[PDB]
């Protein structure tokens, strides 16, 4: 019923910047909680960032600290992930997923792996020289 | 059947201070209603 | 003789919830207007709410309006607070206090600074573990 | 017809004690509320105390509690302000003034600025000789 579409990607070089956008058609943001998950080849999927339903409370992972900013715009109903200072090991495919309620960090529950309801197709971000 | 007069006037100036004048105690717990013109003084614990 | 002990507090997380309870060891509720005060570290003590002696007349402050609520039960002889939508700078030592008669917003006299006669020991509340 | 005379003041050291009088020439006191005002050099005039028509009502300003006491007597037809524990910035020219009716904190209205109808001459008082 509800689809999620991602945009961005391309051929970024180490030291460059890029911006992904995830647009929801049916469901409403700033009442839903969305997050970003990535998958490298030969590995298992791991989250990147999350923002809850209430206001713009951001959450982040250990290897994501200080380089990756998350922002939500309720005018175009599109969440933005801004990539700064990308390193060579950051080549993966990124998925945006939404889960109603303030799902990320609600007591004794982190946003570990994938149990989100709404999914997307994903966009490939590669980085190399 | 009261034959008499009631006289009252405002006293905010000798019976009130900033920390609160606590020399006037108004009892709110009693076993039964008083007889006319009668006082009880005794301090015993009232369990509800 | 009349002591006002507090139960609750501890370690919580932003967006969470916690419960405060002040049971009067001495004089009962529904005859004294009680209130609650908090102290940020390095900062002065400022009240958060009251409930009147009669009925359930309820007041809050500007920065805490809507999020927090107050209720009381006379059979247990206590007052209850439900903390909702906890944020970062609420970390304070919470006190409960009381004063005889309706004193919070009584004519041209709000519950400004510290005017209550009874005091409590207090519990600590911290967030963002 | 109504004239208010001020008598007192002088050259004294800080921490001293004085006595200042306010005599009404026409209409009498204890039926009309009276108060005290001062004007520092280079500063707009502001009140000190205010006593009502009847009884013994007494107010002060936010920096002068516990240092001045105010009283009146109908036999000598004079209003007495007693000055205790003076300091450096108390040097001003003190005026006494009166109004019909209890204007001193009448309802939700204090004796703010100078709304008084009758006025007097006043007396310069100085400190730190």
């Amino acid at each position: 019923q509800v689809q999620l579409q991602e945009s961005g990607g391309g051929l970024v070089q180490p030291g460059g910047s890029l911006r992904l956008s995830c647009t929801a058609s049916g469901i409403a943001l700033h009442t839903h909680a969305t997050g970003w998950f990535r998958q490298a080849p030969g590995k298992e999927r791991e989250g990147v960032s999350c923002i809850s339903s209430g206001d713009g409370t951001t959450y982040y992972e250990d290897s994501v600290e200080g380089r990756f900013t998350i922002s939500r715009d309720n005018a175009k109903n599109t969440v933005y992930l801004q990539m700064n200072s990308l390193k060579l090991e950051d080549t993966a495919v990124y998925y945006c997923a939404a889960d109603p309620g303030a799902v990320c960090h609600s007591g004794s529950y982190y946003y570990t792996d994938d149990d989100f309801y709404y999914r997307g197709q994903g966009t490939q971000v590669t980085v190399s020289s | 059947d009261f034959t008499g007069c009631v006289i009252a006037w405002n006293s905010n100036k000798l019976d009130s201070k900033h920390s609160g004048n606590y020399d006037y105690w108004y009892r709110s717990f009693r076993k039964s209603k008083l007889k006319p013109f009668e006082r009880d003084i005794s301090t015993e614990i009232y369990q509800a």
